C-alpha cells in the first residue's frame, strides 16, 4: 500500500474506503510524526505525482500544523516545534521547493508554508523564509506560476500571523508585494495575488507609511492598480484604498484631493457592481472614521486635554458630490430582490444613512430635492428610491428642523402604504417605523395616529416582505407610545398611553398574522411573534387585563402545539414545528415578566408540565430559558418543582455536546441560586460535581467555561459558609483561568479573554461576598480567602495594564475592589496604592459611559476613601 | 434565535447587578 495509493483514496465517495485511508494516515502520524510529514512533503514536492496525491499530501501536512480552533492550533504548533530541527528543515525545504511546480491553480504548498511559518516566525526559526519568498517574486526570470504561488504564500502568512511578528521584515515583504503589483507586470493573476497580499499586510507597515518616499511609492502603485484593465485587480486595489483610508486616515490629506476623490467617485459611478461597492464602501468608511473622531473630540473636550487625532471632515466636503450619486444608485433595485444580498442599492442606502449621521442637517438640502422630484414618479424604481432616501436621512439632522418636513409628508407616506408596488410599500412600512423611532411626534398625534394604525393593521395582511416590515413598524410605534407615557414630573411607571384604546385589536391581529402559511419569506412569523413580544413589554398598566388573557392564549397555543406530534414527519413540516415551539417559549418569557406574581403561581403548574414535555436541540435551550424566567418570577416558591426538575437540569449540564443548551442550564443554576438562596444547598453537591467536570473536560466548547466560573460566584452567594468545601478546587481553577493568555492578535479570542476575565472577577466577587455574609458584620470565614487578596489585586493590576479591557471588565474589577474593602478593610488600601495601574482603572471607570462601570468604579473609589478615613 | 439568547442574558446579568447593589 504505497503512500501515494492511500492518499488517492482520500477522494473516494465511499464512507468505508474514506475511513480506511484515514485510519492509516492517522496511525502513521501517531506512530512517527516526523517521518510522516517528511514523507508527505516528498509526495507534494514531486511533480511526477498525480494532482490528487499532491493536494491530499498538502492537506495532511496543513491539518497537522493548524486548525480553525485557536486552542488546537497552538497545541499543533508546539508539537511541530518539538520536532527534530533537522526533520523540520527537510519538510521546509520540500514545501518551499514546491512553489511554482503545482498544476492546480490554488497552491497547496502555499498553505503548508503558512502553517509552518505561523509556528516558526514567532520563535525566529525560519530566517530563510522571507528572503526566499522575496527572491521568488523579484527574480525577473521567475515564471508566472512561481510568482503567483509565492504571493499566495505571502498572503496566507500575512493573514494568519500577528502583524507585530512581521513588523521587522515589512521592508522586504513590501518589496515583493509592490513588485508583483507594478503596472509592468505581465500576468494579471500575479497582480491579483500581489494586491490581495497587500490588503493583508497593511497592519504591520506603519514604519513604512511614516516615510514620505515609501508612502508615496505605495500610494502610486495602489492607485495605479485601480486603473488596471483587469476587473479583479481593480476591485482588490480599491479595497486596499478602503483599508488604507481607515488605517492611515491622518496621512491622506496629501492624497485625497489629487487622486483618491477622483478614483473613488468614478468607481461609484461604475456599471460594474463590484467596483461600485468599493467606491461606496470607501465613503461609508470615511463617515465611520469621522464619526469616531468627533466622539474622540467630545471625549477629550469633556476630559480637558485636546484630542490627539483630528478630523478633516472629508465626508462634509464631498457631500455635494456623493448624494446625487447615492440617490441615483438607490434606483437600481429590482423585482427579484434578496435581503442577504449586499448590492450597490443597499450599500448606497447605508452610506446615505452614515452621511446623515456624520454631516447631519447639512444633508437635507441635498436630498430633499431628489425626494420631492421622485416621490410621485410613475416608475416604481424612482418612487421607492425617493421614499428610501427620505427614510435614510431621518437620523442625523435636528428633529426640530425635521418635524415640519415629516409632518407635511405624512399624507403621501400613508398613501404610499397603499402603493401597488410591493417594493414601495416595503420601504414605506420601514420609513414609518423609522419616524416612530426618530420623530415620534409626527406619528403620535391626533390626526395621523389613527390612519397610521389603520394602514399598519391592514399591512399585516400584505405580502410577507411588507407584513414583516409592518411588524417592525408596530414594534416601534408601541415603543414610542410608551417612552412617552411617564416622565411628567415624577419617576414612576406609565398608566394608559395612546394605544391602550386599541392594544387588544393589535395583539389579536398580530396573533392572526402569526397564523399564516409558514415557510413564508422575510421571517414573517418570527417578526409577528417578535412584534407581539414588544407591544406587550411596552404596555402600560391599563393593559394588564389584555396581557393577562394573552398569557392564556400563549399557553393554550403552546399546548395545542404539543399534541401536534401527529403529523411530525418529513424535514420541513417539523422545522416549522420546532420554531413555533421556540417562538412561543420566547413569547411566554415576555408576558411572564408583565403579569402579576399571583398569575405565575396560578399558572406555574401548567407551564412546568408543558415546558417539561418539550425539553431537536433548539427547543431545549428555549425550554430551559423559559424555566429560568419562571424561576425568576416564582422565586422561592419554585422549590416545589426542584425534585421533579432535578434530573432534567442535570441533563442539560451533563450534555455540553450541544454547548447552547448546556449554557442555558448553567444560566439556570444562577437563577436557581437567586430564587432559592440557601434552600439550594441540598442540590449543590450534584450541580458542583457536573460543573467541575465540564471545566476539566477539554471537549466542552470554550464559551461555556466563563458561564460556569461566573456561576460559582452565584452559588457562593447563595450557600455562603457551605462554600468552604469547594474553595480549594474553585480558587485553584480561578488562578489558572485568570492566567489565561491568548494572542492579542485575534479579535475573537480577545473578546473571549475579556469575557473569561470578567467571569473570574464575578466568581471572586461572589466568593468574597458570600463568605463575608449579608450583614454589617464581616464573618471570619472571609479570612480563608484573605491570603488570596494580593493575587486578585495583582490580577486586576495586569488587567488594568492591558489596552484591551472593556467597560464590562472595568466594571467587575471595580466592584471587586469595593468588595475587598468592605471584607478586609484598611490593609487593602496599601496594596491597591502599591499598584498604580489599579488607580488608573478606577479613574477610567469613573469616566466611562457605561452606568455599571461608572457606578461601581465610583462606589469603589468611595469605599477606599473610608479606609483612608478610619481607625 | 439570536435575541432569544443575547437579550435574555442582558436581563439576567441585571439580576445580579441589582442584587449585589442592594446588598453592597
Amino acid at each position: 500500500m504505497e503512500l501515494i495509493t492511500i492518499l488517492e483514496k482520500t477522494v473516494s465517495p465511499d464512507r468505508l474506503e474514506l475511513e480506511a485511508a484515514q485510519k492509516f494516515l492517522e496511525r502513521a502520524a501517531v506512530e512517527n510524526l516526523p517521518t510522516f510529514l517528511v514523507e508527505l512533503s516528498r509526495v507534494l514536492a514531486n511533480p511526477g505525482n498525480s494532482q490528487v496525491a499532491r493536494v491530499a499530501a498538502g492537506l495532511q501536512i496543513k491539518n497537522s500544523l493548524t486548525s480553525k480552533d485557536p486552542d488546537i492550533k497552538a497545541q499543533y504548533q508546539q508539537r511541530w516545534l518539538a520536532i527534530d530541527a533537522n526533520a523540520r528543515r527537510e519538510v521546509k525545504n520540500y514545501v518551499l521547493h514546491t512553489l511554482g511546480t503545482e498544476t492546480y491553480r490554488p497552491s497547496s504548498a502555499s498553505q503548508c508554508v503558512a502553517g509552518i511559518a505561523c509556528a516558526e516566525i514567532p520563535v525566529n526559526q525560519w530566517p530563510e523564509l522571507i528572503p526566499q519568498l522575496v527572491a521568488n517574486v523579484t527574480n525577473p526570470n521567475s515564471t508566472e506560476h512561481m510568482k503567483e504561488s509565492t504571493l499566495e504564500a505571502i498572503g496566507y502568512i500575512c493573514q494568519d500571523i500577528d502583524p507585530e511578528q512581521l513588523q521587522d521584515k515589512s521592508n522586504e515583504i513590501l518589496t515583493a508585494i509592490i513588485q508583483g503589483m507594478r503596472k509592468e507586470e505581465p500576468s494579471n493573476n500575479v497582480k491579483l495575488a500581489a494586491t490581495n497580499a497587500l490588503l493583508n499586510s497593511l497592519e504591520f507597515t506603519k514604519a513604512n507609511f511614516d516615510k514620505e518616499s515609501e508612502r508615496h511609492f505605495i500610494m502610486q502603485v495602489v492607485c495605479e492598480a485601480t486603473q488596471c484593465p483587469d476587473t479583479r485587480v481593480r476591485v482588490a486595489a480599491l479595497q486596499n484604498l478602503v483599508k488604507i483610508m481607515s488605517l492611515y486616515y491622518q496621512y491622506m490629506e496629501t492624497y485625497m484631493g489629487p487622486a483618491l476623490f477622483a478614483i473613488t467617485i468614478e468607481a461609484m459611478k461604475s456599471d460594474i457592481d463590484e467596483v461600485a461597492l468599493q467606491g461606496i464602501e470607501f465613503w461609508s468608511n470615511v463617515c465611520d472614521e469621522e464619526m469616531d473622531l468627533a466622539i474622540e473630540a467630545s471625549e477629550a473636550a469633556e476630559q480637558g486635554r485636546p484630542p490627539e487625532h483630528t478630523s478633516k471632515f472629508y465626508a462634509k466636503g464631498a457631500l455635494q458630490y456623493l448624494v446625487p450619486i447615492l440617490t441615483q444608485t438607490l434606483t437600481k433595485q429590482d423585482e427579484n430582490d434578496d435581503d442577504d444580498d449586499w448590492n450597490p442599492c443597499k450599500a448606497a442606502g447605508v452610506c446615505l444613512m452614515l452621511l446623515a449621521t456624520c454631516c447631519e442637517d447639512d444633508i437635507v438640502p441635498h436630498v430633499l430635492p431628489f425626494i420631492k422630484e421622485h416621490i410621485k414618479n410613475p416608475d416604481w424604481r424612482y418612487r421607492d428610491a425617493a421614499v428610501m432616501a427620505f427614510g435614510c436621512i431621518l437620523e442625523g439632522p435636528e428633529p426640530s428642523q425635521l418635524k415640519p418636513l415629516v409632518i407635511q409628508a405624512m399624507p403621501t407616506l400613508i398613501e404610499l402604504m397603499k402603493d401597488p408596488s410591493v417594493v414601495v410599500r416595503d420601504t414605506a412600512a420601514w420609513t414609518v417605523g423609522r419616524i416612530c423611532e426618530l420623530l415620534p411626534e409626527a406619528a403620535i398625534n391626533d390626526v395621523y395616529l389613527a390612519p397610521l394604525l389603520q394602514c399598519l393593521i391592514e399591512g399585516l395582511s400584505a405580502e410577507p416582505r411588507v407584513a414583516s416590515n409592518v411588524c417592525w413598524a408596530f414594534s416601534s410605534l408601541a415603543e414610542a407610545a410608551y417612552e412617552a407615557a411617564d416622565v411628567a414630573d415624577d419617576q414612576e411607571e406609565p398608566a394608559t398611553y395612546c394605544l391602550s384604546s386599541s392594544f387588544e385589536l393589535i395583539v389579536q391581529k398580530l396573533l392572526e398574522t402569526t397564523d399564516r402559511p409558514d415557510g413564508h419569506q422575510n421571517n414573517l412569523r418570527s417578526s409577528a411573534y417578535e412584534s407581539l413580544m414588544e407591544i406587550v413589554k411596552n404596555s402600560a398598566k391599563d393593559c394588564y387585563p389584555a396581557v393577562q388573557k394573552t398569557t392564556l392564549v400563549i399557553m393554550e397555543r403552546l399546548q395545542q402545539v404539543l399534541q401536534m406530534e401527529s403529523h411530525i414527519q418529513s424535514t420541513s413540516d417539523r422545522i416549522q414545528f420546532n420554531d413555533l415551539q421556540s417562538l412561543l417559549c420566547a413569547t411566554l418569557q415576555n408576558v411572564l415578566r408583565k403579569v402579576q406574581h399571583q398569575d405565575a403561581l396560578q399558572i406555574s403548574d401548567v407551564v412546568m408540565a408543558s415546558l417539561l414535555r418539550m425539553f431537536s436541540g433548539g427547543v431545549q435551550e428555549d425550554a430551559l430559558m423559559a424555566v429560568s424566567t419562571l424561576v425568576e418570577v416564582l422565586g422561592g416558591e419554585f422549590l416545589k418543582y426542584m425534585e421533579a426538575f432535578k434530573p432534567f437540569l442535570g441533563i442539560g449540564l451533563k450534555n455540553y455536546a450541544e454547548y447552547q443548551v448546556c449554557l442555558a442550564a448553567v444560566g439556570l443554576v444562577g437563577d436557581l441560586c437567586r430564587a432559592l438562596q440557601s434552600n439550594i444547598i441540598p442540590f449543590c453537591d450534584e450541580v458542583m460535581q457536573l460543573l467541575l467536570e465540564n471545566l476539566g473536560n477539554e471537549n466542552v466548547h470554550r464559551s461555556v467555561k466563563p458561564q460556569i466560573l461566573s456561576v460559582f460566584g452565584d452559588i457562593a452567594l447563595a450557600i455562603g459558609g457551605e462554600f468552604k468545601k469547594y474553595l480549594e478546587v474553585v480558587l485553584n481553577t480561578l488562578q489558572q483561568a485568570s492566567q489565561a493568555q491568548v494572542d492579542k492578535s485575534d479579535y475573537d479570542m480577545v473578546d473571549y479573554l475579556n469575557e473569561l476575565r470578567e467571569s473570574c472577577l464575578e466568581a471572586y466577587t461572589g466568593i468574597v461576598q458570600g463568605l463575608k455574609g449579608d450583614q454589617e458584620n464581616v464573618h471570619p470565614d472571609v479570612m480563608l480567602v484573605q491570603p488570596r487578596v494580593e493575587f486578585i489585586l495583582s490580577f486586576i493590576d495586569h488587567i488594568a495594564g492591558d489596552e484591551d479591557h472593556t467597560d464590562g471588565v472595568v466594571a467587575c474589577a471595580a466592584g471587586l475592589i469595593g468588595d475587598l474593602c468592605t471584607a478586609f478593610g484598611k490593609d487593602v488600601l496599601k496594596l491597591v496604592e502599591a499598584r498604580p495601574m489599579i488607580h488608573e482603572l478606577l479613574t477610567e471607570g469613573r469616566r466611562s459611559k457605561t452606568n455599571k462601570a461608572k457606578t461601581l468604579a465610583r462606589w469603589a473609589t468611595k469605599e477606599l476613601r473610608k479606609l483612608k478615613n478610619q481607625a | 434565535r439570536r435575541r432569544r439568547i443575547e437579550v435574555n442574558v442582558e436581563l439576567r446579568k441585571a439580576k445580579k447587578d441589582d442584587q449585589m447593589l442592594k446588598r453592597r
